RNA sequence: UCCGCAUGAUUUAUAUGUAUAAAAAUAGAGGUAGGACUUGUUCCUACUCUCCUGUAUCGUAGAAGAUGGGCGAUGGUUGAUGAAACGGAAGUGUUUUAUUGACUUGUCCAUGAAAUUCCAUUGAAAUCUUGUGCGGAAUCGAAUCCAUUGCAUACGACUUUAA
RNA sequence: UCUAGUGGGCCAUUUUUGGUAAGCAGAACUGGCGAUGCGGGAUGAACCGAACGUGAGGUUAAGGUGCCGGAAUGUACGCUCA
């Protein structure tokens, strides 16, 4: 299903930005890409494939558009708003959340967690009942 | 991070020295290891190589008395067993408590069965070879090189497999209640927040 | 890791011709030492100078003009096998030169076991027009509907949990 | 009463190939991949713990204690020292790693 | 006699006298054409060397700082008078019994050290 | 005289003993406080992006 | 022979900023080790400590500061607390170098009230009852300071904020 | 020899929560009540859940975890028995039921822990043999030598017989 | 000034002559072994690195880092099926 092209929308894993939203303008060749996002301390650059894994969003982008142009189309379209309502986003969101719990956080949700299972438990059983 | 006493590793699919050699570290670093379905385990290049380096193999023998010479095990979990061996230092004390630490079994046998079996990503067949490059497994090597048990374990792993899916099926129906439970409580807002 | 220089130097001026000429070229060496080095090497097989009787007068690091577009580079070598020497014609896309070139040399060490020593690099030039591009495998890169699927890796674990040695579920693709 | 420390292995002396220096322990901590993530353990006391047969005021439990050196190699492994060096005997024995010296 | 630290405390057997009981355990250099040992090949035993002598500072002292004074009569205590922080007084095993007590008594009056008392 | 050497680049008791200067030495001075020009130059270009 | 005279001033300690007056630390060894308590003040080695008596049973006591562990749970207000009281020598053991018989039968008599003497149950209620209020204060606080801390599977102490 | 009233010691303990059983493919259905019907190589239904492997999930607060209560469901954990059912690949394990104990931190208070007054440690419980008071009687063996055989044999060994 | 041992050498690089060739014979140059341990080349007198008092710490050479085995089942681009 997902493709290398022009105005499709990676997630870069490896290198110092590891975790953010870019989109491909324009193929070098079939190791590398080179990459823009909106973003103001991401710059234009070229990347390994390796490096990113693909996302299901795909722009209408036209090859080799520049920063001023990709800027524009992406907030024409939703794609900061679109990649974000997706599960994918959301268990990484919560991921970065749970990565920065203090130790009076993790007290909190074992509490949260205790008084979640006694009514799981109860409504269970209770399910059962018919 | 792993540091549990035992480790029980499923070995279907897995490259045999690439999985002989993480075990044998494993094991050096005080690990018990149980290797189960060694005869699913993969070697890398077509049959009729990995056949004839089994039967060189079987032509070394001590030429003035046989009985003295190398011992040829035909069964897959042997076939793994003496690479993991090779590759310990198994003629002093410490290789030698290693090698003690790792039972190596054909299919799945009863006390295993029960438990969580594990995989090795760094010897995984579908990860390591090339697409296309041709393999063989180590189940029909043995059985071509004398080993005599492959339709026992073969019926035995499909009863198995059925005793298996039914507790799979019957797992499945009590964690489908327990979630339904769980979406439906109001403390999930409190634990949304936390990233619970 | 490869850049470019231009070295510019000439004979030392004696009584017979005090005003010697200048001659320059381009060359990728890693560091400006091996930049000066391959000066006299390439100026010694055309002119009577060596670095006993010449001087560099200037070195300059040429960066990139355009390092954020691709481009198409062609490479002419001239190279030394085992039993003959051969000229031929590379084609690379890369946004810097340095790129194409450093392509290059792992191209040839990779296909013809070729050295640094036994490749001299004729020329380098960025091919502009679609139908001067001399390789099939570079101009379908040229395609505005060009279009693949990520190529095989062996797939990816952050970089913590591909240190954890068992895994509880095979992976899926 | 729980857990709080962090668990290890005593994987072996420093070494050559053929040379061995048991005055240094290589140790590999649970959970702890990099030299990069080894710089948090260094300095922190390590603990052989046994149990002999002779009790001595009372306790069957003996400890061997240590500190954490530096790190080893690329993988997280690091060089412990001991108060006495460790019997050759414990290679692939556990140890504990403590939060004692702590700087968090 | 602060801070007494050995070099080595292991003594120097003679190469083989493990293996031939009439070749002393005495240190004897090897000459051999072939010796192992005085070429210093790795795993073989050691050859006594100057690098090994000790401490000027702490050189023949006991574990208590004192060094060892042979004594054979009341008049050889008596000449640790003095030098009561730097020498112990050993009694010779030939000297009898009942000098053996005015000597102990002796250097119980100047307080010398008795390195051998009883 | 003299049981332990001391560097100066560490101790900063040795290097004020060495070294008097070492007090008013100023570092990082900014002379870049004008318009500061371009120097390139027409045929420094040319010459630079031939080939 | 006398020996020269060193070249080492003493200088005050200076403590990471995480140790503020305030702060709940995990102690890490020691009988009450595992346990949140409540940093009083810094003395010049030590962190004076309550955790307070009431809520998990240690007591005003002194803790190493490399023996602890800093959290960053929101702050107990302690600035209405007396703290210039509590100095090296009110911790300090009495002097039994010397007329001493050191034996069994003393732990009888070495503690309960027989042994804690008066105006240290009484500054200890004292601190509490100035505590508590601000403990009460925060959801969950007297909660988490009574629970001990522990390491389960999978914790990586090198990685988690603590 | 079995239980027993209870004395000592060992180890599970290489412990320190050392908890977690589908199967199979990888240019794929990974499948997640997987939904959606008629149980079929078909759904456009559920389509972005997939790809973050487990950084997950389960557990995790109380003198090594004490002593008393107001609320809230009607549940959860463990232990002893019941009658069992299912387990043979090495089943020695998994599941359920009737009586009866103990706990429950789901939520909120009260009493208590200190001087072990700055780390140098292990916390209890049961599980199996052994010293012993024995009530309760004992349900109970064999092998070998010396003999014998000749289907065996240098000697042992072997096949027989036997009170 | 007096006197000892020695007056069988051998290996390598490079230049050679004789020989069909040789783990052969004879010469040139330097470094070595003999009289040289140590790290490396699985092994090894001479090859690579480096020449050694007894020790602590640090860092390296040559050579390595899947397991035996200390050290990336590191990164990048290709090639190769026996
Ligand atoms: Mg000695
Ligand atoms: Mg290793």
């Amino acid at each position: 299903k997902r493709y290398v092209e022009v105005g499709r929308v990676v997630l870069v894993t490896k290198g110092e930005y590891t975790g953010k939203l870019a989109v491909i303008v324009d193929i070098v060749d079939h190791k590398r890409a080179l990459i823009d996002s909106p973003c103001s301390e991401f710059p234009r650059q070229v990347i390994r494939y390796g490096s990113v894994v693909l996302t299901h969003i795909v722009m209408k982008l036209p090859r080799g558009a520049r920063s001023g142009i990709v800027a524009k189309k992406w907030k024409a379209q939703d794609v900061c708003n679109k990649w974000a309502s997706s599960a994918w986003a959301k268990k990484l969101e919560a991921k970065k959340v749970r990565s920065q719990l203090n130790d009076f956080d993790r007290f909190a949700v074992m509490r949260l967690k205790k008084q979640r299972r006694e009514q799981v438990n109860v409504a269970v059983a209770k399910a059962l009942k018919a | 991070s792993e540091f549990q006493k035992v480790v029980v590793i499923d070995a279907k699919g897995h490259l045999l020295g690439r999985l002989a050699s993480v075990v044998a570290k494993q094991l050096l670093g005080g690990q018990k290891v149980v290797v189960v379905r060694c005869e699913e385990l993969n070697i890398s290049g077509h049959f009729f190589r990995n056949k004839l380096k089994y039967l060189a193999y079987l032509r070394k023998a001590c030429r003035y008395n046989p009985s003295r010479g190398a011992f040829h095990f035909r069964a897959p979990s042997r076939i793994f067993q003496k690479a993991v061996r090779g590759m310990l230092p198994h003629k002093t004390a410490r290789g030698q408590a290693a090698l003690e630490h790792l039972q190596a079994v054909e299919g799945i046998p009863p006390p295993f069965d029960k438990q969580k079996r594990v995989v090795v990503p760094a010897a995984l067949r579908v990860l390591r070879l090339k697409p296309g490059r041709k393999y063989c497994t180590v189940g029909r090597l043995s059985s071509e090189v004398g080993w005599k048990y492959s339709d026992i374990v073969s019926k035995l792993e499909e009863r198995r497999k059925v005793k298996s899916a039914a507790f799979y099926q019957a797992k499945l129906a009590k964690q489908k209640k327990i979630a339904s439970a769980k979406a439906a409580s109001s403390v999930n807002g409190k634990l949304a927040e936390f990233g619970y | 890791a490869l850049k470019e220089y231009q070295v510019v130097g000439r004979k030392v001026p004696t009584e017979h011709e005090p005003v010697p000429k200048l001659f320059r070229m381009r060359l990728f060496a890693p560091n400006e030492s091996v930049a000066k080095s391959r000066y006299w090497y390439f100026l010694k097989m055309i002119n009577k100078v060596k670095k006993a009787t010449g001087e560099i007068v200037a070195i300059n690091e040429i960066s990139e003009p355009k390092p954020l577009k691709a481009k198409v580079f062609g490479i002419w070598i001239r190279y030394d096998s085992r039993s003959g020497t051969h000229n031929m014609y590379k084609e690379f896309r890369d946004t810097t030169r340095v790129g194409a070139v450093e392509a290059m040399y792992a191209d040839m060490a990779a296909r013809h076991r070729a050295r640094f020593r036994s490749i001299r690099i004729l020329k380098v030039v960025e091919v502009e027009k679609k139908e001067d591009v001399r390789r099939n495998y570079v101009k379908q890169l040229l395609n505005p509907h060009l279009k693949f699927p990520l190529p095989h890796r062996r797939t990816g674990v952050v970089g913590l949990a591909g240190k954890k040695v068992f895994a509880p579920h095979r992976p899926s693709t | 009463g729980h857990r709080l420390y962090v668990k290890a292995k005593h994987l072996s002396f420093q070494r050559s190939k053929h040379v061995i220096h048991p005055g240094t322990s290589l140790v590999k901590i649970e959970g702890c991949d990099s030299k990069e993530e080894a710089q948090f353990y260094l300095g922190k006391r390590i603990c052989f713990v046994y149990k002999s047969n002779k009790p001595v005021r009372g306790s069957k439990i003996r400890v061997i204690w240590g500190t954490v050196s530096r790190p080893h190699g690329n993988s997280g492994v690091v060089r412990a020292r001991f108060t006495h060096n460790l019997p050759p005997k414990t290679f692939g024995a556990s140890l504990r790693v403590m939060l004692y010296p702590s700087n968090v | 006699a602060v801070n007494i630290i050995k070099k080595r405390t292991k003594p120097f057997k003679r190469h083989q006298s493990d293996r031939f009981k009439r070749v002393g355990e005495s240190w004897r250099k090897p000459r051999g054409i072939d010796s192992c040992v005085r070429r210093r090949f790795r795993g073989t035993i050691s050859m006594p060397k100057i690098g090994y002598g000790n401490n000027k500072k702490t050189r023949y002292c006991m574990p208590n700082g004192l060094k060892a004074f042979l004594v054979r009569n009341v008049s050889d205590v008596e000449l640790l008078l003095m030098h009561n922080k730097t020498y112990a007084a050993e009694i010779a095993g030939n000297v009898s019994a009942r000098k053996r007590v005015e000597i102990v008594e002796k250097a119980r009056a100047l307080g010398v050290k008795v390195t051998n008392a009883g | 005289a003299h049981v332990q050497k001391k560097n100066p680049l560490k101790n900063k008791a040795v290097l004020a003993r060495l070294n008097p200067y070492a007090k008013a030495y100023k570092a990082n001075v900014k002379l870049n406080t004008g318009k500061t020009p371009k120097a390139a130059g027409e045929k420094f270009l040319t010459v630079l992006h031939e080939n | 022979n006398v020996p020269k005279k060193a070249r080492k001033a003493v200088r005050p300690t200076k403590l990471r900023a995480s140790l503020a007056p305030g702060t709940v630390c995990i102690l890490l060894a020691g009988r009450f080790r595992g346990k949140r308590v409540v940093v009083l003040s810094q003395l010049e080695d030590t962190l004076v400590v309550t955790g307070p008596y009431k809520v998990n049973g240690v007591p005003i006591r002194r803790v190493n500061h490399r023996y602890v562990i800093a959290t960053s749970a929101p702050k107990i207000d302690v600035s209405g607390v007396s703290v210039e009281k509590f100095t090296k020598a009110y911790f300090a053991k009495q002097k039994r170098s010397g007329p001493v018989k050191k034996d069994e039968a003393f732990f009888a008599e070495n503690a309960p009230k027989n042994a804690l003497p008066a105006e240290r149950i009484a500054d200890q209620k004292a601190v509490d009852a100035k505590l508590l209020p601000a403990i009460k204060a925060i959801p969950n606080m007297k909660e988490y300071l009574a629970a001990s801390f522990a390491l389960s599977n999978g914790d990586r102490p090198h990685l988690m904020k603590f």
